[PDB]
């Protein structure tokens, strides 16, 4: 179901469920070694760490929580939301389901398990475009009905932005750089191939696009939702399709389809420690399936995994997932890494 | 860096109006809010009379006039949009006039998002208090307390859209239009000082216009409140609830409104398309009840941001967007209305060019002022202001040498049938050209590139543009070894369902032998939203994409270069082989353009998040911008990261919303002039100024700061320090013009104080008041 | 010892499967009894993977209190690597997995056919070699 992944049932039912820092305020936060993913505040992190050190960083965070997630230029820093500790095989597995809070760039590397000081970046939101050259008798016009889509929009821009003519400029270039605009035009591209509010919308949007690691920390580089908004569109605008790294076409744009709340993709914890961004797709071409349809540990419940290789150079970029009953909405689906996929 | 930030013409833009017995209690006066300035003008029966025009350190984004019980004339409630309230009383001394502050502070909240309705503030009819929705979600209210101790009040709607006080309650009662999921609803709260909380109103939430977007309390012996949407018009009052939709206001929202009658009988409101209706109240008497409403189109002025009935059937229509004007409502029509004076009113400065039409060597300012049917060209010199009545919008204007006229993009809305709502300038164009390359009702804008002559104004050509064809800019200019100069206009075919334009044109026109005739076009793959003559080569900015142009010999444009900054190039200025390019996110990058290399390189960066509207290039080293919140700002451009950016060396607040920046001055020290306007319609000036003549006026800027009384008591620096919705820093590397230019009006004994033990250099030595008002008329003189 | 007697005598590897743990590609699978005191076709890909899921499917006819496991890796007589595994309590005549890692390593034609795997299950139940041929 669409429910099923988000909250990790292959990491255990039982876990501890349980963090605002000061903005600007640089902190002293934990980094692990076992994470080499880009995450973004808002994207959900489960982890398997089993190593002394590891382990002894979560106990020491959780008895305080927070800790931080490379890329090492900046990064971000994720709350635990869930704690489980398993003694089996003699070895004190920790399974964890974080999520990203805050942000941060990189100002040093500490070692002990990195330790990093980070300074937190601020959530630089602007205020209404408008609200500027916004006229105290138009100011009554500026809220809205519920949305009930062409000629709403163009009511929206009609009435939002009437005083554009003050300023220099159009109405439809304010409507590039709103907010609301934006969200409009990412959900119409995303229901093609959510929060209501920018910062959170454009973080999830943000983990949902399958782009490159050098994008993916452009856009954690950026402050301001509207920046990271209009990326984010020109990226989907420009995405097409993608291939494994070492050929240098698996999977294309539109065949991509969400299977989680999280969107298309989502990282998760392969069962012996490793984290992979795996994007949830419809379609998939040219990959070689090794192994027979196995439910052990499966990241999606109901789903048996096999794994996917590119024919070409029989690199491991994926793992098809059948369901194990022909009524599971879709019947089968396959789920990707972006490591060795290249937009 | 060094600058100087002078008001070469007040801000001329009526923010506000409320007319009331400020003066004395015989004295009927328009108190008009035009932005930073507040001019108290006594009616008379043959018109306004000037009696003060006070500089506020703030914008006035409320005013209200109350008389508390005792008061002999009315005091003045003043809040800006810094949030600093004053209740201000006005004490006349022979001669001798001064605004006397009776209780200042400032009621910013330490946390809340200002709400996106806007910043409402209202007196209550008995004067017990007042009543403000700064912040989504909290009510602020003072007491009637000289330091303006305000509360907050926790309301439940965070989309409160218009609130007023109702009239003959026994406590206090805000009546307030907010909007759920299900709609808009208008709840009812008594407000309880002494319990300082809000308590179950007279009457409940009672649904409404899923756009009724106006209250407005009635007085006395109606009571209850009228509420006007998009096409009905309700009232409520208990269990009283009269309704109309009169097939007039369906046209266009109403916008503002004004009581006329004090028994609350006779009302006037306005609108966007500049319409004026008459709400009359039908009165029955059982005790008195409303029998029922009636609006009559009184006729059209100018397109108001406020009305104020005056005495004798004179109406102040107080316009943002045209010439403010005292229109009389007529008994018998003609149309109600009849222009009696016509204010003027620059704002919205659009766009402008400095320009010497007599030749005299002094520049005469031409401003793209006004929109819509208010549209117009303001010719300024020194100051006298020419109006030319263009009847739409014009966006971008650029000035010919040889056809001695200028290019004006103008655009003018049409509904789709398309049908011209007035005769525009376009439409009266001696010889105007159609280029060649939706629903009934549909509001469309037709674009024109008019070609007006300099000396009398007559509109010589007008170029029509293709359907959807916006005109973003325009340049006259040579290009390469063409002698001729030629109007090259940007354009973007903006479609509705396309939000970015995947198309547009840069079009080569030449207005030669009394026609314009198209020489060039060049279908470009993006929207040419800024253009310049970089060098004889023509620079664009085809989305992100800045490319360069060269005007081949077959007067073809043929591309040479492009540059993808990841912004689209909004603002594209050029000095020398230096080339600032800036988009809305205030992300300021500067180029070079190497001729040996032929290619565009990046050599200063500074993506900050924040709202721009404008910038310049003040010098090889300053750039001049226009922050989020009506701010001014210069950049500047060891390390090959601190060479490869942008430092924000001078911080400002104008107080104004910059639209654009026009290098010249309007005069026959300070070196460098820089114009700029505003939607407020001030012309203010730029010059960079030396270091030791900026330490000098900041240290006379803290001297008179010292001495002058600003009226609310409200401290320059923090008028002039950084606003923004996250952030507030004090003003670095300007001077507020207004501050050293009051020099001379304070009196000599203050004058002795300010320059007491100041040292001055002309070897450094000890003030005085004569060198240094010499001082300040040097500085005077560059405007 | 009488008890690792019956041990050996009682136990038995039902299948193995090495596999790269990045992957969870069946490197090499296999039915031989790798603890009674061999050779394994283990593919080169070992020596490419970053570390390896081992599972060990064992049959135990005695109860074990803690079975464990020692593993050593000898490159021509010397000393590789070494590696400790731990299941503890198994129950008699029980049929249990052993999930358990493999995490520099010589090229794959040096140790081409070199490699003795020593595993020796535990008290000491039973010691083996395993020549890898990669
Ligand atoms: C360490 O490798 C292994 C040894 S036994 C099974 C695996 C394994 C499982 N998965 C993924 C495949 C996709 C899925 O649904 N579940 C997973 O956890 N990747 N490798
Ligand atoms: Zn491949």
């Amino acid at each position: 179901d669409t429910s099923l992944p988000t909250s990790h049932t292959y990491l255990g039912a039982d876990m501890e469920e349980f963090t605002l820092h000061d903005d600007d305020s640089c902190q002293v936060i934990p980094v692990l070694p076992q994470v080499m993913m880009i995450l973004i505040p808002g994207q959900t992190l489960p982890l398997q760490l089993f190593h002394p050190q590891e382990v002894s960083m979560v106990r020491n965070l959780i008895q305080k929580r927070t800790f931080a997630v490379l890329a090492a230029q900046f990064g971000t820093t994720a709350e635990i939301y869930a704690y489980r500790e398993e003694q089996d095989f003699g070895i004190e597995i920790v399974k964890v389901k974080a999520i990203g809070r805050q942000r941060f760039k990189v100002l040093e590397l500490r070692t002990q398990i990195q330790q990093a000081k980070v300074q937190i970046l601020p959530e630089c939101v602007l205020p209404s475009t408008m609200s500027a050259v916004q006229l105290e008798s138009l100011n009554k016009c500026q809220i809205f009905p519920s949305k009930p889509s062409y000629k709403w929009w163009q009511k929206y821009q009609k009435r939002k932005f009437h005083c554009a003519n003050l300023t220099s400029w159009p109405r439809w270039l304010y409507s590039l750089y709103d907010a609301e605009t934006l969200m409009d035009r990412i959900k119409k591209q995303l229901r093609e191939w959510l929060p209501s509010n920018p910062i959170d919308f454009s973080y999830r949007v943000a983990a949902c696009l399958p782009i490159d690691d050098v994008l993916r920390i452009q856009l954690l580089k950026i402050g301001s939702a509207i920046q990271r908004l209009r990326c984010e569109l020109d990226i989907m605008n420009k995405c097409t399709s993608l291939c494994c790294k070492q050929c240098q076409e698996i999977t294309t744009k539109n065949e991509i389809f969400s299977l989680s709340l999280c969107g298309p993709m989502a990282a998760y914890v392969n069962p012996h420690g490793y984290v992979h961004e795996t994007l949830t797709v419809y379609k998939a071409c040219n990959l070689n399936l090794i192994g027979r349809p196995s439910t052990e540990h499966s990241w999606f419940p109901g789903y048996a995994w096999t794994v996917a290789q590119c024919k070409i150079c029989a690199s491991h970029i994926g793992w098809k997932f059948t369901a194990t009953k022909k009524d599971m909405s879709p019947q089968k689906f396959w789920g990707l890494t972006r490591s060795a996929l290249l937009p | 860096s060094y600058n100087y930030v002078v008001t070469a013409q007040k801000p001329t833009a009526v923010n506000g109006c409320v007319t009331g017995h400020f003066t004395s209690a015989e004295d009927l006066n328009l108190l008009i809010a035009k932005n930073t300035r507040l001019e108290i003008y006594v009616v008379t029966a043959e018109g306004l009379r000037p009696v003060k025009e006070v500089g506020m350190y703030g914008k006035i984004a409320v005013m209200e006039l109350f008389r508390p019980k005792g008061e002999s004339k009315d005091l003045l409630f003043i809040l800006t949009a810094k949030y600093n309230a004053c209740i201000l009383e006005y004490k006349q001394s022979g001669e001798s006039i001064d605004i006397i502050t009776r209780a200042h502070g400032n009621v910013q909240d330490r946390i809340g998002r200002p709400s996106e309705t806007g910043i409402i503030g209202i007196i209550d009819p008995e004067c017990r208090m007042i009543g403000l929705r700064l912040y989504d979600g909290l009510f602020k209210v003072i007491p009637l307390n000289k330091e303006l101790k305000a509360f907050n009040i926790r309301l439940e709607e965070l989309h409160v859209i218009d609130v007023k006080f109702l009239y003959g309650c026994q406590a206090p009662t805000i009546c307030f239009v907010y909007q759920d999921p299900q709609g808009r609803h208008v709840k009812t709260y008594e407000v309880s000082l002494r319990e300082k909380e809000f308590n179950k109103g007279p009457w409940k939430q009672e649904n409404v216009e899923a756009e009724a977007s106006m209250v407005i309390a009635v007085p006395e012996p109606f009571g209850g409140a009228i509420i006007i949407g998009q096409e009905s018009i309700t009232y409520h009052n208990g269990d009283k609830y009269l309704a109309i939709a009169p097939p007039i206001i369906k046209q266009s929202t109403i916008v503002c409104h004004n009581r006329v009658d004090p028994n609350g009988s006779r009302y006037l409101l306005g609108d966007m398309e500049g319409r004026l209706f008459m709400l009359l109240l039908e009165k029955e008497e059982q005790t008195v009840t409303l029998k029922d409403l009636r609006v009559e189109l009184l006729g059209e002025t100018s397109i108001a941001e406020c009305l104020t009935y005056l005495d004798n059937g004179v109406v102040f229509v107080g316009s943002r967007l045209g010439d403010s004007q005292l229109v009389k409502l007529n008994v018998d029509s003609n149309s109600y209305v009849v222009a009696m004076e016509t204010f003027t009113n620059l704002g919205p400065i659009v766009d402008m060019c400095v320009v010497d039409l007599e030749r005299q060597g002094q520049g005469q300012l031409v401003t793209c002022s006004g929109a819509f049917k208010e549209g117009s060209l303001r010719i300024i010199r020194n100051l006298h202001i020419r109006t030319v009545p263009l009847y739409e919008s014009p966006r971008k204007i650029c000035y010919q040498e040889v056809s001695q006229c200028f290019g004006v993009l103008s655009s003018r809305i049409e509904v789709q049938d398309t049908t011209a709502l007035r005769p525009s300038a376009s439409t009266q164009a001696l010889s105007s050209s159609v280029s060649s390359s939706t629903s009934f009702g549909e509001e469309v804008e037709v674009h024109n590139l008019l070609i007006i002559d300099q000396h009398t104004f007559e509109v010589l050509h007008a170029h029509q543009f293709l359907q959807n064809e916006y005109a973003l800019s325009l340049v006259s200019c040579k290009l390469g070894k063409d002698p001729n100069t030629y109007f090259i206009v940007g354009t973007a075919m903006v479609y509705p369902e396309e939000a970015e334009p995947k198309q547009g044109r840069i079009v080569v026109f030449q207005y030669s032998d009394g026609k314009l005739q198209t020489v060039a076009e060049k279908e470009v793959k993006g929207a040419v939203y800024s253009m310049v003559e970089f060098n004889g080569k023509l620079l664009a900015s085809i989305n992100s994409t800045v490319r360069l142009y060269e005007w081949t010999t077959e007067k073809e444009l043929r591309t040479e270069c492009n540059h993808y900054n990841n912004i689209m190039a909004l603002y594209l200025k050029t000095k020398g082989d230096f080339i600032l390019v800036g988009d809305l996110m205030r992300s300021v990058l500067l180029l070079a353009y190497k001729p040996m290399e032929g290619n565009f390189e990046e050599i200063a960066r500074d993506f900050n998040p924040n709202w721009m509207s404008a910038v310049e290039i003040l010098d090889d080293d300053n750039f001049l911008g226009a922050e989020n919140a009506f701010n001014l700002f210069v950049c500047q451009k060891t390390t090959d990261e601190e060479r490869q950016h942008l430092q924000e060396v001078g911080l400002f607040h104008l107080g104004e919303f910059v639209n654009v920046f026009c290098h010249g001055s309007l005069v026959m020290p300070t070196q460098g002039s820089v114009l700029f306007g505003t939607v407020n319609g001030m012309i203010g000036l730029v010059t960079s100024l030396s270091e030791s003549w900026y330490n000098l006026l900041l240290d006379m800027q803290n001297r008179l700061n010292k001495v002058i009384k600003s009226v609310g008591k409200i401290e320059h620096s923090f008028w002039r320090s950084f606003h923004t919705e996250r952030k507030t820093e004090p003003a670095t590397g300007f001077i507020d013009g207004d501050l050293i230019e009051s020099f001379l009006d304070i009196s000599r004994p203050k004058m002795q104080e300010v320059v007491a033990n100041l040292q001055y250099d002309d070897m450094k030595r000890e003030a005085t008041a004569d060198d240094l008002i010499k001082v300040v008329e040097e500085l005077t003189r560059i405007h | 010892d009488e008890r690792a007697r019956e041990i050996l005598r009682g136990f038995k590897l039902n299948w193995m499967n090495l596999r790269d743990a990045e992957t969870g590609k069946i490197l090499w699978q296999g039915t031989e009894d790798l603890s009674v005191p061999h050779e394994a076709r283990v593919p080169k890909k070992i020596l490419k993977c970053k570390a390896v899921s081992r599972e060990l499917n064992f049959s135990s006819t005695e109860q074990m209190e803690k079975f464990r496991l020692e593993q050593k890796v000898y490159f021509k007589g010397q000393c590789l690597e070494e590696w400790f595994f731990e299941f503890g309590f198994v129950i008699p005549n029980s049929t249990n997995t052993w999930q358990s890692l493999i995490e520099q390593m010589m090229p794959a034609s040096v140790l081409t056919g070199n490699v003795i795997i020593e595993t020796k299950f535990f008290l000491l139940v039973s010691t083996s070699r395993v020549r890898l041929f990669y």
